[PDB]
């Protein structure tokens, strides 16, 4: 998926990414599943351990929290999908143990 | 926005007074454990004010 | 000081020149009037350097230092009324005269503006303090305290005159620190060795070290009346500050042979600390932790490398009105238990209330509070020998450890009950027993608000 | 103003049974368990006749001790033995020496070997070989 | 000798139990999220700590 | 906060009388000398304020607590009794 | 540990007549208690107990001392003993960080303070 | 009454540190630090916006 | 000494004032009317789960 | 007040609050009582000192010095010449110390400005401060003859051996 070559500045602390940081990525399917914006990821106040995947579909459940102010919930069907945006992604990672039993083995 | 954190020295200012009136400067009648409780009762809603701001 | 020794002289003729007991009152009454003219034409700016008016004074510029020298005149003689009346007038204004004198030397002192006259006020004291131990102390084996009192202050001072006049006509003269700009490297030789010990090791006989010291446990404890020349005594023992006028130039570079001064008041250190705990004497008590955070000053010094003449110049005042004060503790607890033993004053805390706040305060000194001017100087100690090395830390951190419980195995020694004794010791803490006990800390927090001028150059 | 016996002397076989008690009564009359001979073993700078050590010891521990206050804190006359060791510290408990604390500080020493171990999660152990597999092997495709 | 009437006692209790059980449940009710959640729990792994307090 | 005075005990050392079972409720009430009524009748006999009481109960307790009013006269001096 | 006590022996009928050894103290209480009491005493008791304890303890202890063994030259295992030790550990110090000081470096460059 | 006690106690310091902080900010350079905006779309505090 | 509001006792179950009772009562129903909430509406893990994720092909 | 150029900050940026609903929110109540309660015993007071203070001024004046010679003159046992060079050196240091404060600060602008990234921006602070800081022990750090102050005596030579034993001894630069 990500990184290919060359990051040209000399910004430590890696946000200067080569397109997002996924936890391992990507690995098999799909072999590139890009990501969201990276302008407005460092202009939006948003820190680190959150340019993972479902990262605009987060952006837009955090609006409603200020935009709801005397609020308890903003909309609680939306926090079940990014949840479920989140647990699709991991069990989609989760193939990659019954793929090393089988595919590192011999053949 | 200045008093976000004006109340803050406010609250970190009135622990003072109970201190202040222990150098018997025309003190109150005694009543030192009713006077105290009372010190810290007002102190709670100046405390609960900017936790609104900070959330926002 | 323009006019500084001059006032004080004549308070001389006026103390058998008055009446009776008029004395007293007339003599802390003047005493005080002198403390403003002292704060008044010093404290002054201050970019290197005030040379006051001539050869008699730099002015004490780069530390001041001369302010502490003088609140102890008018505090001594409220402290020196407990038991003192039972003699003569006339033999009693003599041991008024004398302190007086200590003064004055020592007024001159601290800023000497030479080295030739240094020495000569360097040795001027030790003449009136030997006589205090001598007449009107406490019981026997004075005279062998008072001979350990001299014979060692003495016999390390000498080679300073073998060096100084080696010194004055070999380069230039030492009439003026200021004239030192032009000063020779010193090579490692073994003539320049000798050099360097004899200009080193008479600074060691008044700071104490963990050797040559077993005078000062007896000066302490076999002490006049009540702390009376004793509080002038820790003045005495800070004083030894001519270390920074010279070793700051005058052969440097001899570092190499540093270590064995860094070393044995390292260990010695850690080690009169705990020398105590298993004391019976109260004056002794505060006497073995007198020896241990002054000699936390000495690595401070010959390390060299500012952030370390920072907090020692602080940490010469920090214990100067703490052990001080702690005394105005000792002196008092004896006119009413005529026996300074500390196992005997069991069942304290309840006939006396009013002063147990300051036995708080004042052991709340030791383990100093940060926002004091204590932990103030000892964090800077920590912020110097860390650059030396990362053992450093160790050995002198226990230090703050075991004082901690070192001073607090003291306050507890109040609390016990039911006494078993004492139809005597009646008294509940009279006026001169708690204003004299005050105006220690009162300047000392008072510093800690603003403690810009407690520092040196630096 | 005390002189007579003021302190101890050089002892300890300077007639002994004149010490105890012609003054400084540590023991009655000399066969009390406490005559002046336990000058510990002397040629040292311990203590000489020393109305001292090795009497009866290791606590003054603040008994009920109502014949006199005589425990710790009531000044019994003359029973001095040692001290400035003794008002914090006491006599023994019902358990014995056995250090078992270090045994049980050896519990987690067998389990330090199993600071060397890995922690991860899922799948199960099947500790047999390598068809564990744990990290990347193969690419994409 | 017993006694458990002093309203003083009972206005500190009851201004407890009242913030005391909505602790967890107003606090964490709102606030900004910093971190990701588990969201998998699976068979034989989930709750059996509760069961450990049952036993 | 609640006082005591001297008529507490004045039933509770009557009241042992009678609720041990082997003394009979027709003894003398205050001064019965225990002797006409060694170890479980100068201990067991006390034992029973070790229940009540309980204040340890020491030594010097037991030789003087042959005269039953003797048992209850140091109570007083220990439990600092009215007046 | 310290100890087991000892708090159990025999007796009947070991040393009939040790008994009595309170009598030294019971008259020393008679005397203590004599003194004790008395309309007008203000002041403490001599208790020449603790006069004969730091005197014969603080001194009183070098008249009693001789070199006469080498268990009282013991004392040199535990004064200059570590006292070459530390600066043994001190003057493999400083050096070997001078010498990583000297030849190369390690430092950060914003070491100002120091 | 419930007039003056509470009134003495908090009612009279608040004008005072208030101006302790309002001639504070024109005198130091480094007043009160804000942090950022942390604003996802963009609005009418801008001129700009964010889909 | 000053009062007798709760009697002194000899083991007779000395009553209650009957009024602390209500108080006691009440706070009883509250923590369990907070039963609600621990079922309804929550459960133990809303998060849905993995068919043991074997289908790499 | 001060200069801008030697304080420098981003504009402030700040969005606004979008309440979208309709249930009522404790803030506005909150501005709209307690601004008039605070503007009445401050800002008047503080008028009523303002044409007060304005009735008398008083002036201070700045202090600048002379400064002839430098650092070679003179010949070597002299006085006179080496006390106005030490006039120079110390006052030319103490001048040194506070310059560095203000870029220390400048580092502390950007970081309690930003926060969440702040670190992969601001792209001076992390160069600038340690392209000073890295200037500074060199040649200006009489490390360690900072202790007798190295008064024209150690920090020229410091420069001796950062020009006899630097730059030529390299064999052979
Ligand atoms: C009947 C009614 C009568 C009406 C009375 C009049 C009305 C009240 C008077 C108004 C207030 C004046 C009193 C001073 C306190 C407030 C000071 C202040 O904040 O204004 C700043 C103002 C500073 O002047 P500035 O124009 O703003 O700027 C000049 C400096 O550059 C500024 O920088 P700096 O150099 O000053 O550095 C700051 C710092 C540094 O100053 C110091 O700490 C140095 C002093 C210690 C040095 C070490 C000495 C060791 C020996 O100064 C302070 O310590 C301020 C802390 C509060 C004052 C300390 C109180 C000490 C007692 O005032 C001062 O700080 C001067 C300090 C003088 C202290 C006087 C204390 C008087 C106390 C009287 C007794 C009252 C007892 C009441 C008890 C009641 C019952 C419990
Ligand atoms: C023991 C005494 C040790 C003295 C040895 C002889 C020292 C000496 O000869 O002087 C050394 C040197 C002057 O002699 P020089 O080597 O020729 O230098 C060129 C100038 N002619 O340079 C000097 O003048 C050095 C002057 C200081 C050395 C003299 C003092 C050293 C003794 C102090 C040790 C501590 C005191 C011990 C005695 C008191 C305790 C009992």
């Amino acid at each position: 998926a990500r990184r290919y070559l060359g990051d040209a500045s000399v910004e430590p602390d890696p946000l200067r990414m080569p397109t997002f940081p996924p936890d391992y990525g990507f690995p098999e399917r799909k072999e590139r599943e890009m990501v969201a914006t990276q302008q407005e990821m460092n202009d939006a106040q948003l820190v680190l351990q959150q340019r993972d995947y479902c990262a605009h579909y987060l952006i837009r459940f955090l609006k409603c929290k200020r935009d709801s102010f005397p609020n308890f919930l903003a909309c609680k069907h939306e926090r079940h999908d990014w949840d479920y945006c989140e647990h699709l992604d991991y069990v989609k990672r989760m193939k990659e143990f019954e793929r090393e039993r089988r595919l590192l083995q011999r053949k | 926005m200045n008093m976000f954190s004006s109340l803050s020295l406010v609250t970190l200012l009135l622990l003072t007074m109970p201190i202040m009136m222990m150098s018997f400067n025309t003190y109150k009648p005694s009543n030192y454990p009713l006077y105290v409780k009372t010190a810290i009762s007002y102190a709670f809603i100046t405390s609960m004010i900017p936790t609104m701001m900070f959330i926002h | 000081m323009l006019k500084y020794i001059i006032p004080t002289i004549m308070l001389m003729p006026l103390t058998w020149l008055s009446k009776n007991n008029m004395i007293w009152v007339n003599s802390t009454a003047h005493s005080l009037l002198i403390s403003f003219t002292s704060l008044l034409l010093m404290n002054q700016f201050g970019d290197n350097s005030l040379n006051f008016s001539l050869l008699f004074f730099s002015d004490s510029l780069s530390t001041p230092l001369l302010i502490l020298t003088m609140w102890l005149l008018p505090l001594m003689l409220m402290a020196s009324q407990h038991h003192l009346s039972k003699e003569n007038l006339t033999r009693k204004k003599l041991f008024i005269t004398m302190l007086i004198s200590l003064q004055l030397f020592l007024i001159m002192t601290f800023t000497a503006m030479e080295l030739i006259l240094f020495y000569i006020l360097f040795e001027a004291t030790l003449v009136p303090t030997l006589i205090i131990i001598t007449r009107w102390g406490n019981q026997t084996e004075r005279l062998n305290a008072g001979l350990y009192f001299l014979f060692y202050t003495l016999a390390g001072s000498l080679p300073l005159l073998v060096a100084l006049i080696y010194i004055q006509n070999t380069v230039g003269s030492l009439n003026f620190l200021m004239l030192q700009y032009w000063v020779q490297p010193v090579h490692n030789s073994w003539s320049n060795v000798f050099m360097w010990l004899a200009c080193m090791m008479a600074f060691m006989v008044k700071m104490p070290l963990y050797g040559l010291h077993l005078w000062l446990p007896k000066a302490h404890v076999e002490a006049p009346i009540a702390g009376s020349m004793v509080l002038a005594a820790v003045l005495l023992k800070l004083g030894g500050y001519g270390m920074l006028r010279i070793t700051l130039i005058l052969n440097p570079m001899t570092d190499f042979m540093a270590y064995p001064f860094i070393m044995l008041s390292l260990w010695g250190m850690i080690m009169t600390s705990s020398i105590c705990l298993r004391q019976t004497d109260l004056k002794s008590l505060i006497a073995y932790s007198s020896v241990s955070h002054m000699a936390l000053v000495i690595v401070a010094i010959l390390i060299q490398t500012p952030w370390s003449y920072m907090g020692a110049t602080a940490l010469m005042i920090a214990h100067g009105l703490t052990s001080s004060m702690l005394f105005c503790l000792a002196n008092s607890n004896y006119e009413r238990i005529h026996s300074r033993t500390m196992i005997l004053a069991r069942g304290l805390q309840t006939l006396l209330p009013l002063m147990a706040t300051w036995w708080l305060l004042a052991s709340l000194t030791n383990l100093a509070l940060p926002p004091t001017i204590n932990l103030i100087g000892e964090l800077f100690v920590v912020m110097s020998t860390f650059s030396w090395s990362n053992i450093t830390i160790i050995l002198m951190g226990v230090n703050m450890v075991i004082t901690a419980l070192y001073s607090l195995y003291m306050l507890i020694m109040t609390q016990r009950g039911k006494y078993t004794y004492h139809i005597n010791n009646i008294s509940p803490s009279f006026t001169r027993e708690n204003a004299l006990m005050s105006l220690h800390i009162l300047p000392l927090l008072l510093l800690t608000l603003n403690p810009k001028i407690i520092l040196g150059p630096l | 103003a005390s002189h007579i016996t003021k302190d101890m002397l050089p002892g300890p076989y300077p007639k002994t049974p004149e010490e105890r008690a012609a003054a400084a009564k540590k023991y009655n009359m000399r066969v009390e368990d406490y005559e002046p001979y336990p000058d510990d073993g002397t040629g040292y700078g311990d203590y000489p006749k020393l109305p001292d050590r090795s009497q009866q010891e290791r606590d003054p521990w603040y008994d009920w001790d109502h014949p006199d206050l005589r425990l710790n804190w009531g000044e019994p006359m003359h029973w001095d033995l040692d001290m400035y060791i003794r008002n914090r510290v006491d006599t023994s408990p019902t358990p014995v020496n056995w250090n078992l604390m270090c045994k049980h500080l050896f519990g987690f020493v067998a389990f330090m070997l199993f600071m060397f171990w890995v922690g991860e999660t899922y799948p199960a152990y099947q500790p047999v070989g390598p068809k564990q597999y744990p990290y990347n092997n193969l690419y994409l495709e | 000798n017993i006694n458990e009437n002093n309203p003083l006692l009972i206005n500190s209790i009851k201004r407890l139990l009242i913030g005391s059980l909505f602790a967890g449940y107003i606090i964490s009710n709102n606030i900004p999220p910093t971190t990701i959640p588990q969201m998998t729990m699976p068979y034989y792994l989930k709750t059996t700590a509760l069961i450990v307090t049952i036993l | 906060a609640p006082p005591l005075t001297l008529e507490g005990i004045k039933d509770r050392v009557l009241y042992v009388l009678k609720l041990y079972d082997k003394i009979d409720p027709e003894k003398l009430s205050v001064n019965s000398h225990f002797m006409k009524d060694d170890s479980l009748d100068q201990v067991e006999i006390i034992m029973a304020m070790e229940d009540e009481f309980g204040f340890e109960i020491p030594d010097i307790d037991a030789e003087k607590l042959m005269c039953p009013q003797e048992i209850v006269d140091y109570i007083a001096d220990k439990k600092d009794v009215y007046e | 540990t310290t100890l087991d006590p000892a708090e159990y022996d025999i007796s009947s009928e070991t040393r009939k007549a040790q008994a009595e050894r309170l009598a030294i103290r019971s008259r020393l209480k008679r005397e203590y208690q004599l003194q004790y009491y008395d309309p007008s005493r203000r002041g403490v008791i001599e208790d020449p107990a603790l006069v004969r304890w730091t005197y014969a303890r603080s001194a009183n202890i070098y008249p009693n001392f001789r070199p006469n063994t080498k268990t009282s030259l013991l004392g040199a295992l535990f004064g200059i003993g570590p006292l070459v030790f530390w600066y043994y550990v001190f003057k493999t110090d400083r050096d070997r960080k001078e010498k990583l000081i000297q030849e190369g470096k390690l430092d950060r460059t914003f070491n100002i303070s120091y | 009454r419930h007039s003056i006690f509470a009134f003495t106690h908090v009612l009279i310091p608040v004008w005072i540190i208030h101006y302790y902080l309002k001639y504070h900010v024109t005198t130091k350079p480094y007043t009160i630090v804000e942090k950022k905006p942390r604003i996802f779309p963009g609005d009418t505090i801008l001129e700009t916006g964010e889909v | 000494g000053g009062g007798a509001h709760i009697e002194p006792r000899y083991r007779q179950f000395p009553q209650l004032t009957r009024s602390q009772v209500i108080q006691a009562e009440f706070f009883s129903a509250t923590m369990w009317f907070w039963i609600l909430w621990r079922f309804w509406h929550d459960s133990d893990a809303v998060l849905g789960h993995f068919p043991y994720p074997d289908p790499s092909q | 007040s001060w200069d801008k150029d030697v304080y420098p900050e981003p504009p402030r940026r700040t969005p606004a609050p979008s309440p979208q609903t309709s249930l009522p929110n404790p803030i506005t109540y909150l501005t709209k009582a307690f601004d008039l309660l605070v503007d009445r015993p401050v800002t008047l007071v503080r008028e009523f000192i303002e044409r007060q203070h304005a009735k008398n001024k008083y002036y201070y004046y700045h202090r600048e010095f002379r400064r002839v010679p430098d650092i070679t003159e003179c010949q070597e046992k002299d006085v006179l010449c080496m006390f106005e060079a030490e006039m120079q050196w110390r006052r030319d240091y103490k001048v040194d110390q506070e310059i560095v404060n203000i870029i220390q600060e400048r580092l502390k602008a950007c970081q309690q400005r930003e926060g969440e990234s702040h670190r992969q921006n601001c792209a001076k602070e992390l160069e600038q401060f340690t392209q000073v800081v890295k200037a500074y022990q060199d040649r200006y750090h009489d490390l360690g003859a900072h202790y007798s102050a190295r008064k024209c005596l150690a920090k020229q030579k410091q420069r001796m051996l950062a020009e006899r034993k630097a730059a030529k001894e390299a064999a052979a630069a």
